[PDB]
C-alpha cells in the first residue's frame, strides 16, 4: 500500500520572557 | 530591579499544625487579570522545586497540604498539615519584572519536645601532635531546641577564641540538633597547661553541662 | 523525562576564565526559553541571565552583563554559560532552569569556587574517648578532617556499616583551608571489641585516607 | 502494508513576553 | 493498506522576549 499522511502540526512553542522596567516620565 | 520581601526569617512548628509564610513585593506584580508569583521548596544539596505559580494555582505533582493565596503586592503560602518531608527553604519569585527575583527565603523547622544534648570530650590525637598542632573537639548531640552556647575553659579559666563551631540541621528522619566545637591550640600551648572543658548552656539544664579531662 | 544535566564542579584562580554546560534532554531545546540563577550559600537566589535558544538571542540582568556571557548549540541540545575575570564573590552555586512562564525545571547546579588557594588533601585525626574516662550503655566516637581544599568531602564509616547515629557536620573555613568533622555512636559493648573505622575521600585531591579507631 | 507517512509541519512559535511595568514618576 | 501517520512536527520556537515598559507621569 500508498504511505500514511503527514503528522499534524506540532504544539506551540512557550512564551517568551517578559521585559524590563519603562523609563521615567 | 522588583524587591520581595519575605516573612518570617525561620519559624518552627509542629508536625500536623499548621505553617503561613508571607511574601511582601515592593511593587504589585499583576499582569492583567492575574497575579505572577510562583513559590519554590529548596532542600539541602538540592535544586529547588516549583511548589504554585500564579499564587492560587498548584504545581502537577504537589501534594494538596501546600495551599498558597494572595492578590495584589501581598501574597503567601501555606501547609496544612506539616510533615516530616517538609523541611525545607521556602522562596517566593515574580515573573513580572526582568530581572527576575526571588525572595530573601525562610526556614521550616519542626517543633518538638525539648531534648537534652549528649556530650563528648576529646584531646587531640598524638598523629597531630606529632605535627606540632593540638586541638581539643567536644561534640553535643541530639539536643532541642536549637538555642545553644558552648564555652570552653582551659584549667579553670576561659579562653574565648581560636576556637570555630557547626552545627547539623533537622532532617527527614533526624528532629534534634548536633554540634560541633573544635578548639584549636598550638602543640606548645596544649603542652603547657592541664585540664580541659567544654561547657554546654541549654534550655533543659538550669546547671550548665560540663566534659572535661585532666591531661595525662 | 525532563532533565537538566549539568557539568562537573569546577576550581579556578581568580582572573581566571571558566564555561560551564547545561545538556538539556526530553523536551524541544528550542521552544523553551533556558536561564540562569546564581546561589551563594546563606543567601537568595540571583537571576543572571536568560537565553533563548532557537536563535542564541540573550537578555542579561544588568549586574552579570561584563561577567556572564550566555550560549547554545541546538545540535548538541546543550546550553553554555561563560564567566570570566574571576573574583571569589563569583565562587558559589550556579544553576541552570529551564522557564515555560516559571522555573519549573532544573539542573543540580555546577558549583565554582574562586581563590588563590591550591588544592590540598586532608590531614585525618581520629576522636578516640578520654584518656580519663567513664564508660557508658552508648560510646560517641568521631573523627576529625583538618586542612583541606576545595571543599566537597565525604565520610563513611565501618564501610557504611552505620548510617544512622552518625553526625556530619559542615565544614568551615580556619586560616584558608577547610576543617571538618563526624560523629558515630555505637554501643558500650560494641566498641572496642569490634572495628570502628572512618574512611575519608576527598576525591578532589585523589586521595582516601583510612584511619581505625583505638582506644588508650 | 505500507511505510508511516512523514512527519508533520513545525508548530506556531511561542507567544511573545509581556512588556515591563510603568517607570519611575516624572 | 497504508501506513499509519509520522510523529508530530516539531514545537515551535520560544517566544520573543518582552519589550521595556511605557513611561511614567
Amino acid at each position: 500500500g500508498p504511505p500514511g499522511p503527514p503528522g499534524m502540526p506540532g504544539e506551540r512553542g512557550a512564551a517568551g520572557i517578559a521585559g524590563p522596567k519603562g523609563p521615567p516620565g | 530591579d522588583i524587591v520581595l520581601t519575605q516573612s518570617p526569617a525561620s519559624l518552627a512548628v509542629s508536625l500536623g499544625q499548621r505553617a503561613t509564610i508571607s511574601c511582601r513585593a515592593s511593587e504589585s506584580v499583576e499582569y492583567f487579570g492575574t497575579s505572577l508569583m510562583q513559590w519554590y521548596q529548596q532542600k539541602p544539596g538540592q535544586p529547588p522545586k516549583l511548589l504554585i505559580y500564579a499564587a492560587s494555582n498548584v504545581e502537577s505533582g504537589v501534594p494538596a497540604r501546600f495551599s498558597g493565596s494572595g492578590s495584589g503586592t501581598d501574597f503567601s503560602l501555606n501547609i496544612h498539615p506539616v510533615e516530616e518531608d517538609d523541611i525545607a527553604m521556602y522562596f517566593c519569585q515574580q515573573s513580572r519584572e526582568v530581572p527576575y527575583t526571588f525572595g530573601g527565603g525562610s526556614k521550616l523547622e519542626i517543633k518538638r519536645a525539648d531534648a537534652a544534648p549528649t556530650v563528648s570530650i576529646f584531646p587531640p590525637s598524638s598523629e597531630q601532635l606529632t605535627s606540632g598542632g593540638a586541638s581539643v573537639v567536644c561534640f553535643l548531640n541530639n539536643f532541642y531546641p536549637k538555642d545553644i552556647n558552648v564555652k570552653w575553659k582551659i584549667d579553670g579559666s576561659e579562653r574565648q577564641n581560636g576556637v570555630l563551631n557547626s552545627w547539623t540541621d533537622q532532617d527527614s528522619k533526624d528532629s534534634t540538633y548536633s554540634m560541633s566545637s573544635t578548639l584549636t591550640l598550638t602543640k606548645d600551648e596544649y603542652e603547657r597547661h592541664n585540664s580541659y572543658t567544654c561547657e554546654a548552656t541549654h534550655k533543659t539544664s538550669t546547671s550548665p553541662i560540663v566534659k572535661s579531662f585532666n591531661r595525662n | 523525562q525532563v532533565q537538566l544535566q549539568q557539568s562537573g564542579a569546577e576550581l579556578a584562580k581568580p582572573g581566571t576564565s571558566v564555561k560551564m554546560s547545561c545538556k538539556a534532554s526530553g523536551y524541544t531545546f528550542i521552544s523553551y526559553w533556558m536561564n540562569w540563577v546564581k546561589q551563594r550559600p546563606g543567601q537568595g537566589l540571583e537571576w543572571i541571565g536568560a537565553i533563548n535558544p532557537s536563535d542564541g538571542y540573550t537578555e542579561y540582568n544588568q549586574k552579570f552583563k561584563d561577567k556572564a556571557i550566555m550560549t547554545a548549540d541546538r545540535s548538541s541540545s546543550t546550553a553554555y554559560m561563560q564567566l570570566s575575570s574571576l573574583t571569589s564573590e563569583d565562587s558559589a552555586l550556579y544553576y541552570c532552569a529551564r522557564y515555560g512562564g516559571y522555573f519549573d525545571y532544573w539542573g543540580q547546579g555546577t558549583t565554582l569556587t574562586v581563590s588563590s588557594a591550591k588544592t590540598t588533601p586532608p590531614s585525618v585525626y581520629p576522636l578516640a574517648p578520654g584518656c580519663g574516662d567513664t564508660t557508658g550503655s552508648s560510646v560517641t566516637l568521631g573523627c576529625l578532617v583538618k586542612g583541606y581544599f576545595p571543599e566537597s568531602v565525604t565520610v563513611t564509616w565501618s564501610s557504611g556499616s552505620l548510617s544512622s547515629s552518625v553526625h556530619t557536620f559542615p565544614a568551615l573555613l580556619q586560616s584558608g583551608l577547610y576543617t571538618m568533622s563526624s560523629s558515630v555512636t555505637v554501643p558500650s559493648s560494641t566498641w572496642p571489641s569490634q572495628t570502628v573505622t572512618c574512611s575519608v575521600a576527598h576525591p578532589a585531591s585523589s586521595t582516601t585516607v583510612d584511619k581505625k579507631l583505638e582506644p588508650s
